[PDB]
């Protein structure tokens, strides 16, 4: 993937993370990634308006329900042991669905695809990135990311308003990017 | 009838100590005891099942040039049956008429072609991979594990509570 | 012409497409040389079936293949698609989002949908000689434009059987447009803006295009025969009431009074004119010819000619109300064409039932089978030039 | 380098310096920063624009009318220059989008610097076919270009160029019923003409810069390029 050169030194300011975390099911989900999909024969992104295909239904069962079981976690009044259910529950998707891109590419795999993993690998440099130079435009500084979190210094001092400042730069990028979270 | 049902935990395959035979192992429930104890489960005739490929036009098998004649799954199925089955030495098989989908990276393949889904018992010996035939261009599932086939085609979904009828 | 009988049709289908269908001279057309690899084996066709079934996708390898189809199952409606990469009839075997149109036609339609709130003489499904004037007219200026702005040479009606009439123009290089393309034509061929019923749905500037002149220019040879007297447009004030809609306010008193005074449509509209060019040297806008652009400029469905796979009716199909024959239009006979006199299939049964396979000549389709070999006559030599030089 | 302009669709061969190399990224990231400034700065068609430009250009010796000096140096500059920004910039959409606008500011410029009578023999090196109109054509035509026409005040048909065009390359141009059509050729005058050009273009440019964003990875192994290239503009 893509890895940004790290501004090293000393930062006495707010530094906040920004978790990368099944990006590339969310690229998979997105622009329609999967082996019915791809017309291979280096691979071109597939048509929009064409049906939503294979991996997509099962990455997006898995995301849809563990947005229903986030869901559970907001109603209160439950018996602690199945909030534990829920979130182990909860994890376990997020793996798999981590794992996802792991199944396709690989060697190590059965369905090894260089061009449909070397596409998902482009798409995924390509918005990480774009999310980099935009933040910059924001007016705040990114010191290193690569595939998988994002420093982002905050020159500021009250860790609130370093909060809201990632929330309204994730609410941002979720309206950007429709799926990604 | 008697019918009892267990947690299955592992499954083991092996390809020449007992092939064909998937020993599935679980976790039963036991009234005597009235808990849970360890179980023992195996299935036989976990037949192999191939997806032969008919081509559309029969080539000469020595050198791919064209014989001038039309091929139909028909015309597959008796090549088969007397060549490949007396050269590979099969004597009983359930060819079918089997629509299935294909979207992977083998080369030169349709998509939604008709499969002859050959059936039968493990016991005879497994065909080579890159078998090809005067009437078909390539046969899937050659090697194709027998655990992999009970989990696939018995929609056995991860570990699930296993009912078994008829326990003999 | 006696009174048709629907009842007749499983049997009088059988009947023509067992013997009077040109199915080979069908072929030629489809065929076109057989220049392309396998232009005539991705050809899509489309039919329905008995009991309103409708099943879309067939490919077919030759004549043969095509007179047992066609005489094995008899479909009511005969309808053609485009051609694509692979044989549209195991399509689902090839891989999916492979399937994609790379050539097609590119057609016209006008039809008696689209001129309601014209027509007074026919409801919205009928049609009749005395109201053909607008559909003659369409087909003179659609034949002008499409023949010299663009230089299409190879245009070819069809007649759909009851209330309009299809195109097909057949140049190779029209059959390898692109969406883009078809499209920018279409718009650039539109002119009537039909929205929710408005009263004015065609406006112009000061500067007129060479387009709009010649058009109106064949039209005026109409204008009075048919809007006048054939439909005698100023006989009612409700009946010159849709004009006075288009007509500014300040005209309609004087309108109204120089209508009362006189007593035909012929004196109404004269003396329109008259105090039409009195408005324009006051003021122009050209309302003589908007008004009239608004009543005649052919109103053309922008979906049949934009989509790269779209569905229409073939050439020499019959129609399941009316059963006349969708035979192409004589462009040297346009002005006295007729829709009633265009063979029915009882018709043409009777003739067969009262008698290498050229039977067609005994029958009433020959004429119009003798425009189709003379129009694929221009085919073929048109190919065989631009193919030698 | 057959013409002065140049249509960039041809990647280089040769054998260069690294001295060579730096001398060429750096004098371009340098012309194309002054042209986005010069254009920030002042109106496109000024005469001072034009005039400071040609200085900047004159003073880094990247074009000019064919001599004995311009066959070899000059344009060879411009050729390697502009394929080692395509490096640099084909990184991101934003950088791709600051590369169009200042190379469009940058061939417009250089297309008002060519003669009217070389744009002959450049759109006949740029192997994409166009056909100018005789004197007798445009004075039979024009009464009809001018009915059809955009707003365009007036009947005068100056001295500018008509070309003849095969219809499915002004598709938005002719969408419009702005232009006249005859036998699906199309007359054009010079304003829309560098229209068209610019626009098809900067659609070969953003095919060929994402080209060439896939293959950066391979083309960045190299130690000795990597800390130039990735920040010859940021
Ligand atoms: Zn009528």
């Amino acid at each position: 993937g893509l890895v940004l050169d790290p501004k090293v030194g000393f930062y006495d300011k707010f530094i906040l993370l920004l978790d990368f975390n099944s990006l590339y099911p969310s690229i998979i989900q997105e622009f329609n990634i999967c082996f019915t999909t791809v017309q291979r024969v280096i691979p071109e992104l597939p048509d929009p308006s064409l049906e939503m295909g294979i991996l997509p239904r099962e990455i997006r069962k898995l995301v849809e329900r563990r947005k229903q079981v986030k869901q559970l976690m907001k109603q209160q009044d439950l018996n602690p042991d199945l909030i534990l259910q829920y979130d182990i529950r909860q994890k376990a998707l997020k793996l798999t669905a981590n794992s996802m891109y792991g199944c396709l590419g690989f060697s190590y795999s059965r369905f090894y695809a260089k061009p449909l993993a070397a596409l998902v690998t482009y798409k995924g440099r390509e918005i990480l990135m774009h999310t980099k130079e935009m933040v910059q435009k924001m007016n705040l500084e990114v010191i290193y990311g690569d595939t998988d979190s994002i420093m982002i210094n905050t020159n500021s001092t009250n860790l609130e308003e370093v909060f809201k400042l990632g929330n309204k730069v994730k609410s941002e990028v979720n309206k950007l990017y429709k799926l990604l979270e | 009838e008697q019918v009892f049902h267990f947690y299955w935990l592992d499954a083991y395959e092996d390809q020449y100590n007992q092939p064909g035979v998937v020993f599935l192992f679980g976790k039963v429930w036991i009234e005597s005891a009235e808990t849970h104890v360890s179980c023992c489960v195996m299935v036989k005739n976990i037949e192999r099942t191939l997806y032969f490929l008919p081509r559309e036009m029969k080539i000469d098998l020595n050198t791919g040039k064209e014989t001038g004649t039309p091929i139909s799954m028909k015309d597959v199925y008796e090549e088969f049956d007397e060549k490949i089955a007396t050269k590979y030495k099969i004597m009983k098989f359930k060819s079918k008429p089997v629509e299935k989908n294909y979207a992977f990276e083998i080369p030169d393949v349709p998509e939604k072609s008709e499969y002859l889904e050959v059936k039968y018992s493990a016991e005879m010996p497994q065909l080579p991979q890159d078998l090809k035939g005067e009437t078909f261009s390539h046969v899937f599932g050659t090697n194709t594990s027998s655990l992999e086939l009970f989990l696939m085609n018995r929609k056995i979904k991860g570990p699930c509570w296993l009912e078994v009828k008829s326990p003999q | 012409m006696e009174t048709f009988d629907p009842t007749e049709l499983p049997e009088l289908l059988k009947l023509y497409y067992r013997r009077l269908f040109p199915y080979s001279q069908y072929y030629r057309w489809l065929n076109y040389g057989g220049v392309i690899k396998n232009y005539f084996q991705h050809r899509e066709f489309s039919f329905t079936l008995k009991d309103d079934i409708y099943i879309r996708y067939q490919s077919f390898n030759n004549q043969s293949d095509l007179e047992k189809e066609m005489q094995k199952m008899n479909p009511y409606k005969i309808d053609i698609g485009a051609v694509y990469s692979h044989r549209p009839n195991q399509h689902n075997t090839v891989k999916l989002g492979a399937f994609q149109a790379q050539e097609k036609e590119l057609v016209f339609d006008i039809d008696m949908t689209d001129y309601d709130d014209v027509r007074r003489c026919c409801s919205s499904a009928d049609i009749c000689p005395k109201c053909w004037t607008l559909m003659t007219m369409a087909i003179r200026i659609i034949d002008r434009a499409l023949k010299e702005d663009f230089g299409f040479k190879h245009r070819l009606w069809v007649y759909s059987g009851r209330r309009g009439v299809h195109c097909w123009v057949c140049d190779e290089s029209v059959r390898k447009l692109s969406s883009a393309v078809r499209s920018g034509i279409v718009e650039y061929l539109s002119l009537v803006k039909g929205g929710q019923d408005v009263k004015k749905k065609v406006h112009l500037s000061e500067k007129i295009h060479p387009f709009i002149r010649k058009s109106i220019n064949i039209i005026k040879k109409y204008f009075e025969e048919y809007a006048l007297v054939n439909q005698d447009i100023l006989e009612n004030k409700e009946s010159w009431d849709k004009i006075l809609a288009l007509v500014p306010e300040t005209i309609h008193d004087e309108l109204q009074q120089s209508f009362q005074k006189s007593h035909n449509s012929l004196q109404r509209w004269e003396h329109l004119k008259k105090v039409a060019s009195r408005y324009q040297n006051n003021i122009g806008p050209w309302l003589e010819w908007e008004i009239m652009l608004q009543y005649c400029f052919p109103r053309l469905d922008i979906n049949v000619s934009k989509g790269i796979n779209h569905l229409l009716k073939s050439p020499f199909s019959v129609h399941p109300k009316t059963g006349r024959i969708s035979v192409p239009i004589d462009l040297q006979k346009v002005d006295q064409f007729d829709p009633f006199t265009v063979p029915t299939i009882s018709f043409i049964c009777r003739e067969l039932d009262a008698i290498r396979t050229r039977d067609y000549k005994k029958t009433s389709l020959a004429p119009y089978v003798k425009v189709f070999e003379h129009f694929l006559e221009n085919l073929d030599k048109s190919r065989k030039g631009e193919l030698l030089k | 380098y057959p013409h002065c302009l140049q249509f960039y669709l041809q990647p280089p061969s040769e054998n260069i310096s690294l001295i060579e190399f730096e001398n060429l990224a750096i004098d371009r990231v340098k012309l194309l920063k002054s042209v986005e400034n010069l254009g920030v700065s002042y109106v496109k068609g000024t005469e001072q624009y034009q005039s400071k430009l040609e200085s900047e250009l004159r003073k880094l010796k990247f074009s000019y009318r064919e001599n004995l000096e311009d066959e070899y140096e000059p344009r060879r500059r411009d050729h390697i220059s502009h394929f080692i920004l395509r490096l640099a910039y084909c990184q991101s959409e934003e950088l791709r989008r600051w590369f169009i606008q200042q190379e469009m500011d940058l061939l417009r410029f250089r297309f008002s610097i060519l003669p009217k009578d070389k744009i002959q023999d450049f759109l006949k090196d740029s192997q994409l076919q166009f056909e100018a109109i005789s004197d007798e054509e445009k004075t039979l035509r024009e009464q009809e270009i001018v009915a059809s026409s955009p707003s365009l005040s007036g009947l005068k048909l100056g001295f500018e160029s008509i070309y003849k065009i095969p219809f499915a390359d002004a598709l938005d141009l002719f969408r419009g019923r702005k232009v006249y059509l005859e036998d699906g050729f199309a007359y054009v005058p010079l304003k829309d003409i560098v229209a068209i050009i610019l626009n098809e273009f900067r659609a070969k440019l953003s095919k060929a810069l994402a080209l060439t964003a896939r293959s950066l990875p391979a083309v960045q192994s190299d130690e000795r390029l990597q800390p130039l290239l990735n920040h010859l503009s940021h």
